[PDB]
RNA sequence: CAGCGAAGGAUUUGGUGGAUUACUAGCUAAUAGCAAUCUA
């Protein structure tokens, strides 16, 4: 019944599903808040989808992320990818396309690996 | 022509002195357009 | 910058309808699909009218003052155009399919065959203002029982002689008082009467029918009542008459049949002057010059147009176009001609000013997919679906090289080196890129690494790195030259069609199937910026499909994009009837062009009237390398959109004291540099030309050395677009020499600013000035031989 | 005068976010402490190789810099310092330990010299990287050296190498750890004191090049 | 005042003005000719399509118009015009100065009543011609016989008689003998209308108190009377399809239907037209048909139809009420704002003081449609406020349409009178939008704009604050606060990069838009009332309070022109689509055109109504003005789209006035100069043999030039004629015994290329000479005359290497500069 | 519940009319007739 949006963030074998919907503004990773995501030195790697665009985008929506697999740093990279492209997809579908591609421009100017992973490797020289 | 016109998306259309030779290239008034090596 | 207007329509010299000449038969007016092209055959140039019928046009006439045209389409929507001002005067809907329209010889009336009624209207003035209803009906006569096929006015605009599908022909006086002179009907034909003409003295009447009989009618006694005196027959057995015309002054009957054969007769004696063939398709139109020396024939199936002088048995032109089947285009390295690769298997090299094809090349046995120039207009490469890339010398017009693979695949795109050692081509069924040397013929390499069909290839013009992009959602950058064998894959969000490459080779812009144009830095493989284009795309609704144009996923993406030559803009087109251009710093739509309003094409209307067809699509877009234009290979032809500086007052930092009056006072007071920069701040073409011609030769280099650097591309592009057609050859070369000597270091360190203004200048030096210098050189050497040597016996 | 309103309600979230974390949406600082603006590279020819113009939040950009030639000239120089810190057999892979001791050494660089530690480490790079060197012109193995110049990427490479391995050997068996020895090394290399391993090694390389020039 | 740029074309959006229309019947179809001020308009009653508009505007207002089969008779100030297909066929001048104000047409007679109670009879000449044309007699209704003539009719089967309905009496004239046959008894109240019944010799009279009389014009009695209390009766019509109904039309806008057979009242259509504009002005049944066409003074023409009865046995007693059928309409009040909807000049948006937004078609008047005001649903799901009795929005101050994203989301942004929010509209759906943008400072909306990306709308409030909303999602994005008094103009670049605002404190602010900075601020010398941004040339014009128009560019922020000359407040102005002119209109009843290149006033029109709106088309086709009186939109066409106008100033180097420069023939006698002609003529001459393989006066002038030693006429003939003629003249040049014609041609070419003109043609003529018969020149080489002629040809021709090393320098240095 | 909220609100549906191409009028045996009728 609610406007909701589901995205995916992947690094090596971690995978994070982020559901974004309209709400009061709560960002929850694995049930716990976002301010508990260990190893606590990469908590700003998790935070930078919020601090790159401002918390006034997150003031009206609530995100929840479920992260399985991987290790510590692969899980924080999956979390930040899921949060970033979930915010982009929510502003695409339920807010205007101008804020959509402003968010895409800001995340892509920081690093496009917030939005597109580096996936299939190696190179056979 | 008929097998690749039905295997396609976009549309494909289909004695006197001379047939006027309507299709003809080489002409910006060229007569000896051969190579010097060719000659 | 962004203020492009529809200039020209290359390709497609004839589609459907009647050819017309001028009165002084210098230009011929040819109905291309819903435009009208006018080709001036003496002053070698051509233009297309900007206006646009909503269906294919079927009738053309302009009066013999040359002052206004009327064009009727295939359900009777007439359009009256001012022929000199090139602006449309009136839109008038006759209600049914009009077969012919003709102006009178005295210009003041026109008549038309709408259904089975001959209706004569009287011509509005060109000097009068536009009214709500400018046409005033003279009369409408109904005596035929089936549809009228032809009109013919008499020499004095006094009688009109009409021919019908009903097996008769009738003569009607224009005014009511001569009703008794013209009340007869002419029976006796077994088939449709295709033409009915007067003789020069209006005593004999010739009536030509579809089965092949021409009847001579004379006012004789067997009282005096229009007997038939002789029936002549063509005796063409399987074929039958498709178009008839008659020049009454030279007594020349020209007749085209449904077999391509046309015969021309000297009529009252019926002696075959000539008989020859256009081709195998029927001759849909014959038209004759006012002096009767030129005959223009049009066949509608292959889209071909002859004009042929029958005295000196020779074709003034042979020009066949391509409807709907044009896969690629490429500008020549000076923007003088466009090479067209077309689906019936051939290359065609079209001059741009004179709208005609110079050379054609048929060595591909299947649809040619890509053309690309190299070695600065000397060589041209093309790849087709028959498995071959092949190279074309545009000097000796020979296919000197043919490159095949080893796997029997069909090639869909190519890319050549700048230093044209290597050609490169990619297919849509092989996932590899084929790398051939051009000097030897061998297959130098097969680059592998895409996991999807290689949709597009382009070599960087400066650092020579290869960029390919494919439907596995990946653009890929190959360092081929010099021991690297380096591959850099950039992933992207969806599957790519039409990569394009900056003129400095720094960045690459890809078009994706999402609907976006992403722009990447090559050396540091990260995205610089994207345009979101799928909401400023006009995707029409087809007739056959059962889903709205809003929800369709057919054409909301661009299958061809191209950089401007200053690197700042992108023109783009696809399988939709909008072509859009953007400026890549700001990623905003500069302008969107509706490429067709023909309802005879399919994807034009977004909303269909609630009361297969050839779809509309652009297959290739390119910018002009010399003058501020772009060509788009649509289904209707090569649409050429160009700006011109005659209109659009767009100043550059003028103030209140900068005025045309102020400029001519500074010119009369002979501050020549101040007059030149005042005219540059006006940016008015006539003022720049006036000051430019008023500066004397004694102080060209002082002015050219003191020109400020912001007005340098303006004076260079002015000198280019002026000197192509201006006669002052030594004046223009003095100005070019002074500018290149005084400020030719600023140009070299700002290459891409003067990249289209310098290519337009050496389009003047090698194309008129060097031809003149060649002629005077040959005269000098023939003089020295003819007087220095021994002629004795 | 002129002022823009662009938020129209004080932004509050349901998950409470710390005040310094939500203060970090106006400027990106390294570890939310050290600002990247007014951090210039005070030696030209090394600007465009020491990169301080994209600010980061932690020295763990997982981007790929080792697949084109000069692509590691735009890895941020804090992260190049971190990556060069995590090398020997004992400490291979341990980038989080390297990031944590880089955080500790920037804290104690600032508490000793009360100035910007990113400016201190950038000055240390541009003072450490040698501006001349010798190759061994062979002649089959004739032991003679010829002085060459040295490109700026090699100067930044050898600067980070000299600093980090000087911090290792200075922490080898003394009371100080790698963070404190690296802090002393970066401070002394920034001011150019000739008490550091790194710029003593630079002075030796440049002096040998001056000798057999 | 007549103009020289714009010429009047039409006045669109007008359907009626409350002159009682006429119906006419061609065959079995019907047309409806309604007066719109000074023109009439013919409509096809089966579909209400505009067939014809009268060709010229009459010199005064049309006041009484009738229609027989093919012809329409329109009476204005003094005279009666007889029109066929719009084009006027005849003009009947009456011999009076009294205003003709009624007319009937029967037989060979046209009878026209003036307002001094005289009647003018006009007769056909021979009964086979088409309209009454010659004067016959004059009739007079004096004060003894009857009052003011209130109607003039001819009820059928009355051999050349005329029923004249005066205000109290009914007279019956014989119009051949000029006699008064019968004068009825008086009527106790003033009768206003009359209509002849389809019953034989019965007329129906409608009084100023509420009664319909059914007068029997042969018995002299009244048959029956129908009373409608307190209602002035303005129309009467009869049904003629086997159902005896009467339809009366009441000047409070009501249409009442009566059964005459069973004396009941069928139905009342209330408020069918506005009482304030006249009520129902003419209602008539199309005869034999159950459809009745009404028209009122509120610029509206409707049709109502009677469906067949719902009871299958009774029928005559169960009469289904009349329902609505097609109708045409326009604004009932003069329009207050005007915009063009698209670049094709097809639709134009138009808002009026009667609180309606219409979309009028410039191509086909059936496509004109009122934009609907039916609101959407609220986005959250709460209730919307407002009155239950729905009324129209307050009348529109401003609007801004930008159809870049059209059909996608909201497209028009509009600002209403004395309310603090700007509504949106969708032109594709032709309806209101979901968003009303607030000003957020309790000030009324003084200006609107929107960007050409279509994403952003801009609101400018009366407390000086620009708010920038998103048109797709309807929420506040940004809010600039520069001005302190009312912001009267906002616009933005075509690249969404710099915006420009102007307030009535007289400061133009220049802001960057992507960054939220200001680029500058420029203080003018008057409060600014209106801005128009020409977006391709980046030049915006301001209507200041000191009655000047300041043209200022946004790139370098300077006042670049200042146009003076208006005597009162500038109501409106607009740029040419090429941005060369600016047309303004002001309260001194004038419209001026300014050529801002030269900075002066090109043309001026004194127009009697003050033009409140001026808009160009986005192509250069049309000007649309909007005046104080008149419910429509006046449309002008610029004649400078077909000719070129002189930019020479009016009051109260002809090439530079017509913006041309015919390039002079050669700049200096020491300069080489090609021919004025096609460049290909040299190549055609040099290779016309292989070109074709792939496909006398001259001798007399040559001899005469050899006499006079001046070959100017010879060279003129050579430059004139065609390549086949040139080859055929050079190839036949008497190369046999004394060689005179060859050497005369050679020193003619010498005299030619001494003059430095046409020199590529003189070079090819020498090449054609050496090609044709250079073998005879080589044969009698060392002949004195031919050797000296070639000697002086080489003497002049050796100075042609100036062109050679000039193009060598240009080619070499151009190649070096471009590549390296 | 709070909030929104003018003599009510929401959802669904049948019919008709106007647009969905750019407005020169109906009929016929048509230089004119008819349209009340073509026929003696």
């Amino acid at each position: 019944a609610v406007p909701s949006v589901q995205t995916f963030g992947k690094k090596k074998s971690a995978t994070a599903v982020a559901h974004v919907k309209a709400g009061k503004g709560l960002i929850k990773v694995n049930g716990s808040p976002i301010t508990l995501v260990e190893p606590e030195i990469l908590r700003f790697k998790v935070y930078e989808p919020l601090l790159l665009v401002g918390l006034d985008k997150f003031s009206n929506i609530d995100i929840r992320v479920r992260v399985t697999g991987g290790g510590h740093v692969s899980q924080v990279y999956a979390i930040r990818q899921a949060i970033a492209k979930g915010l982009v997809a929510y502003h695409q579908k339920y807010v205007d396309e101008q804020s959509k591609n402003e968010l895409k421009k800001a995340f892509t100017s920081y690093d496009r690996t917030l939005l597109i992973a580096d996936s299939r490797r190696p190179e056979p020289k | 022509y008929k097998l690749d016109v039905l295997s396609s998306v976009h549309f494909v259309p289909k004695t006197p002195t001379i047939s006027m030779e309507d299709a003809q290239p080489l002409y910006m008034s060229n007569a000896s357009s051969l190579a010097p090596q060719e000659i | 910058k962004s203020d492009f207007k529809f200039s020209n329509l290359l390709g497609t010299v004839y589609r459907q309808g009647n050819i017309t000449f001028s009165d002084d038969g210098k230009q011929l007016l040819s109905p291309v699909g819903n435009r009208v092209s006018v080709f001036d055959l003496i002053n070698n140039k051509s233009f297309t009218f900007e206006y646009e019928h909503r269906k294919n046009i079927a009738a053309i006439d302009l009066n013999k003052q040359g002052t206004l045209l009327i064009s009727i389409d295939e359900d009777g929507r007439a359009i009256l155009v001012n022929f000199k001002a090139r602006n449309v005067l009136h839109h008038f809907n006759f209600k049914e399919k009009c077969s012919a329209v003709k102006f009178s010889p005295d210009g003041r009336l026109f008549a038309l065959a709408s259904g089975r009624f001959l209706q004569i209207w009287k011509t509005p003035d060109v000097n009068k203002d536009r009214q709500f209803a400018p046409f005033v009906r003279h009369r409408v006569h109904a005596g035929h029982f089936q549809d009228i096929t032809s009109l013919t006015w008499s020499q004095d605009s006094r009688f009109i002689l009409t021919t019908s599908k009903d097996l008769s022909a009738k003569i009607w006086s224009v005014d009511s008082e001569e009703k008794n002179l013209a009340a007869t009907t002419f029976n006796g034909h077994r088939d449709y009467v295709m033409g009915a003409f007067f003789s020069h003295d209006q005593e004999k009447i010739y009536t030509v029918s579809k089965d092949g009989a021409v009847f001579v009618w004379e006012f004789t006694k067997r009282k005096y009542s229009w007997r038939i005196t002789k029936k002549h027959f063509f005796y063409a057995n399987q074929a039958k008459v498709k178009c008839v015309t008659f020049h009454p002054a030279t007594r020349l009957l020209a007749v085209g049949f449904t077999s391509g054969e046309f015969r021309l007769y000297d009529l009252p004696d019926f002696t075959l002057i000539q008989q020859l063939s256009m081709g195998q398709n029927p001759v849909n139109t014959v038209s004759v010059n006012q002096t009767g020396e030129w005959l223009a024939f049009g066949s509608s199936k292959l889209g071909q147009l002859l004009v042929y002088e029958w005295q000196s048995e020779s074709y003034i032109l042979k020009q066949q176009g391509h409807f709907d089947s044009t896969n690629s285009l490429a500008y020549s390295p000076d923007g003088s001609r466009v090479v067209t690769a077309s689906e019936d298997g051939k290359i065609k090299v079209w001059d741009i000013t004179s709208g005609f094809c110079l050379a054609t090349f048929e060595e591909h046995t299947s649809s040619v997919t890509a053309v690309q120039f190299a070695k600065r207009g000397q060589v041209m490469f093309s790849s087709s679906l028959d498995g071959t890339v092949r190279a074309w010398d545009l000097i000796r017009y020979r296919n000197f090289r043919t490159f095949t693979g080893t796997e029997r695949i069909q090639f869909n795109c190519l890319a050549v080196d700048p230093s044209g050692e290597v050609v490169c081509a990619g297919s849509l069924d092989n996932f590899d890129i084929h790398v051939w040397s051009v000097q030897t013929g061998q297959l130098l390499d097969a680059l592998s690494g895409h996991e999807g069909p290689v949709s597009c290839l382009s070599f960087s013009q400066e650092n020579s790195v290869l960029a390919s992009a494919s439907w596995d959602k990946t653009i890929r950058i190959w360092s081929i030259f010099g021991r690297s064998q380096q591959v850099e894959p950039i992933e992207v969000y969806s599957d790519v069609l039409a990569l394009s490459m900056r003129p400095d080779g720094k960045e690459v812009a890809v078009s994706t199937l999402k609907g976006q144009i992403s722009i990447f830095n090559i050396e540091d493989a990260k995205q610089v910026g994207n345009i979101d284009c799928r909401k400023d795309i006009i995707s029409g609704r087809f007739n056959q499909d059962r889903f709205t144009a809003k929800n369709s996923e057919r054409s909301k993406f661009f299958t061809t994009i191209h950089y401007s030559f200053d690197g700042m803009a992108i023109v783009a087109g696809g399988n939709n009837n909008s072509i859009c251009l953007y400026d890549v710093p700001n990623e905003v739509l500069l302008k969107r062009f509706i490429v067709s309003r023909n309802m005879a094409l399919n994807g034009t209307l977004e909303f269909l009237n609630s009361k297969m067809r050839p779809e509309v699509r652009v297959t290739s877009v390119q910018f002009s390398p010399t003058a501020n234009a772009f060509a788009a290979a649509s289904t209707e032809g090569l649409l050429i959109y160009s700006t011109n500086d005659t209109i659009l007052f767009d100043p550059f930092d003028l103030d209140v004291d900068v005025t045309p009056h102020s400029t001519v006072e500074a010119l009369r007071e002979k501050q020549f540099l101040n007059a030149l920069v005042m005219a540059f701040r006006l940016n008015e073409e006539y003022l720049i030309n006036k000051v430019y011609e008023a500066i004397p030769i004694k102080e060209i280099p002082l002015v050219a050395s003191n020109i400020p650097a912001i007005y340098l591309p303006r004076i260079l592009k002015f000198i280019g677009d002026f000197a192509i057609e201006s006669q002052h050859i030594e004046f223009n070369l003095i100005w070019i020499k002074a500018l290149l000597s005084a400020s030719g270091g600023y140009i070299n360190e700002h290459k891409y600013l003067f990249s289209t203004a310098m290519r337009s200048i050496q389009r003047f030096i090698v194309r008129v000035a060097k031809e003149v210098v060649n002629t005077t050189t040959d005269n000098k050497y023939t003089y020295r031989f003819l007087v220095s040597t021994d002629g004795s016996m | 005068d002129f002022e823009v309103v662009e938020e129209f309600t004080p932004v509050v979230l349901a998950t409470p976010i710390p005040e310094e974390v939500q203060q970090a949406q106006t400027e990106i600082k390294l570890f939310n402490k050290w600002s990247f603006e007014e951090v210039e590279v005070k030696d030209a020819s090394l600007v465009d190789y020491v990169q301080v113009r994209q600010p980061i939040f932690v020295a763990h950009t997982a981007g790929r810099y080792a697949n084109k030639r000069f692509r590691k000239a735009q890895c941020p120089i804090i992260e190049r310092l971190t990556n060069s810190l995590m090398m020997n057999g004992r400490n291979n892979g341990k980038k989080l330990k390297a990031v944590r001791i880089i955080k500790h050494t920037l804290d104690i660089i600032n508490v000793l010299t009360d100035q910007n530690p990113i400016q201190v480490v950038v000055d240390a790079i541009t003072n450490t990287g040698p501006r001349e060197d010798t190759t061994r012109v062979g002649g089959g193995g004739a032991a003679r050296r010829q002085a060459v110049d040295v490109s700026p990427l090699r100067r930044v490479n050898q600067a980070i190498a000299l600093l980090t391995i000087g911090a290792r050997e200075a922490a080898f068996r003394n009371i100080k750890t790698i963070a404190e020895t690296l802090a002393e090394e970066l401070i002394n290399a920034a001011k150019g004191s000739s008490t550091s391993y790194a710029i003593k090694k630079k002075d030796e390389l440049e002096r040998v090049a001056k000798s057999n020039r | 005042k007549n103009s020289k740029i714009f010429s009047p074309f039409r006045i669109i959006g007008n359907v009626s003005n409350g002159v009682p229309f006429a119906t006419g019947t061609l065959g079995s179809t019907f047309y409806i000719v309604t007066c719109v001020g000074k023109t009439f308009q013919i409509y096809d009653a089966n579909t209400l399509h505009l067939l014809f508009v009268s060709e010229k505007e009459t010199p005064s207002s049309i006041v009484a118009l009738s229609a027989h089969f093919h012809y329409v008779y329109a009476a204005y100030e003094n005279k009666v015009g007889i029109y066929k297909r719009g084009i006027e066929e005849h003009l009947l001048e009456l011999e009076t100065d009294a205003n003709v104000e009624h007319l009937c047409i029967f037989g060979d007679y046209l009878c026209a009543s003036t307002d001094d109670n005289s009647i003018f009879i006009y007769k056909k000449s021979d009964p086979q011609d088409k309209y009454p044309s010659e004067f016959y007699t004059k009739l007079t209704v004096t004060e003894i016989q009857g009052g003011e003539i209130v109607s003039l009719q001819h009820l059928a089967t009355y051999l050349n008689k005329l029923t004249v309905v005066t205000k109290s009496n009914v007279l019956l004239f014989n119009v051949r003998t000029g006699k008064l046959v019968f004068t009825s008894n008086e009527f106790p109240d003033q009768i206003t209308t009359a209509e002849p019944a389809p019953v034989l010799d019965i007329i129906a009279l409608g009084t100023v108190t509420g009664e319909v009389i059914m007068f029997n014009m042969r018995k002299g009695k009244r048959i029956r009377t129908i009373k409608i209390p307190q209602s002035r009766i303005s129309s009467l019509s009869f049904r003629t399809d086997g159902s005896s109904h009467l339809s009366v039309g009441t000047s409070s806008g009501d249409l009442i239907f009566y059964d005459l057979d069973r004396r009941s009242r069928i139905h009342v259509l209330k408020n069918i037209h506005r009482e304030s504009y006249g009520g129902v002005t003419q209602a008539t049944f199309l005869n034999g048909q159950p459809i009745i066409v009404t028209s009122g003074g509120d610029n509206s023409l409707k049709e109502y139809v009677f469906d067949p009865s719902l009871s299958q046995g009774s029928g005559d007693v169960v009469v289904q009420p009349p329902r609505y059928l097609r109708s045409r309409g326009g604004h009932s009040q003069p329009p207050s704002y005007i915009a063009f909807a698209d670049s094709q000049s097809h639709f134009m948006l138009s808002a009026s003081k009667d609180r309606s937004l219409w979309s009028f078609s410039l191509r086909k008047d059936a496509q004109s449609q009122e934009m609907s005001q039916r609101l959407h649903k609220k986005q959250d799901g709460g209730r919307v406020g407002g009155s239950t009795i729905k009324s129209k929005f307050p009348e529109i101050v401003a609007l801004a349409i930008e159809n870049a994203r059209i059909g996608e989301w909201e497209n028009i942004i509009t600002a209403h009178k004395d309310e603090k929010f700007a509504r949106t509209w969708d032109m594709r759906n032709k309806r209101v939008g979901r968003w009303t943008f607030d000003t957020t400072d309790d000030g009324f909306v003084k200006s609107v704009a929107m960007s050409q990306c279509g994403n952003f709308g801009f609101i400018g409030s009366s407390n000086g604050s620009i708010t920038i909303y998103n048109m797709q999602s309807g929420i506040l994005r940004k809010k600039y606060k520069l001005h302190k008094r009312a912001v009267t103009g906002i616009s933005l670049d075509g690249m969404n990069r710099k915006m420009v605002s102007c307030g009535l404190d007289g400061i133009v602010g220049f802001y960057d838009f992507n960054k939220s900075t200001l680029l500058g601020k420029l203080k003018l010398d008057a409060p600014i009332t209106a801005m128009v941004y020409h977006r391709s040339s980046d030049l915006f014009a301001l209507a200041l309070d000191d009655l000047s128009i300041v043209v200022i560019d946004a790139v370098t922020q300077r006042v670049v022109r200042q146009l003076w000359g208006h005597s009162n407040r500038i109501t409106a102005f607009d740029f040419s689509p090429e941005g060369r002119w600016i047309v303004s209109a002001s309260l001194d009843s004038t419209i001026r055109t300014w050529d801002l290149p030269t900075g002066g006033c090109i043309d001026g029109i004194i127009v009697d109504n003050v033009a409140t709106n001026v808009k160009f088309s986005p192509n250069g086709d049309l000007l649309a003005t909007t005046h104080v009186t008149g419910n429509g939109i006046c449309i002008w066409t610029n004649r400078a789209q077909f000719k070129t106008v002189s930019t020479r100033t009016i009051d109260e180097l002809n090439d530079i006035d017509f913006n041309t420069y015919t390039s002079l023939e050669q700049i200096d006698k020491e300069l080489l100069t090609l021919s004025i002609g096609p460049r290909s003529k040299m190549n055609t001459l040099l290779h016309l043999d292989v070109i074709r393989k792939r496909s006398s006066h001259f001798t007399k002038q040559l001899r005469e030039g050899s006499q006079s030693k001046d070959y100017s006429s010879l060279l003129a003939t050579l430059i004139n004629f065609s390549p086949a003629a040139v080859d055929l003249e050079i190839r036949s040049l008497n190369s046999f015994e004394p060689f005179d014609e060859i050497v005369w041609f050679i020193d003619a070419l010498t005299q030619g290329l001494k003059s430095n003109k046409n020199f590529e043609l003189y070079e090819t003529f020498m090449s054609l000479l050496f090609k044709a018969h250079g073998d005879v020149i080589h044969a009698n080489n060392k002949n004195q005359d031919i050797a000296s002629a070639l000697q002086n040809w080489e003497d002049v021709h050796k100075k042609e290497d100036r062109l050679d090393d000039l193009v060598k320098f240009c080619m070499g240095v151009a190649a070096f500069v471009t590549t390296a």
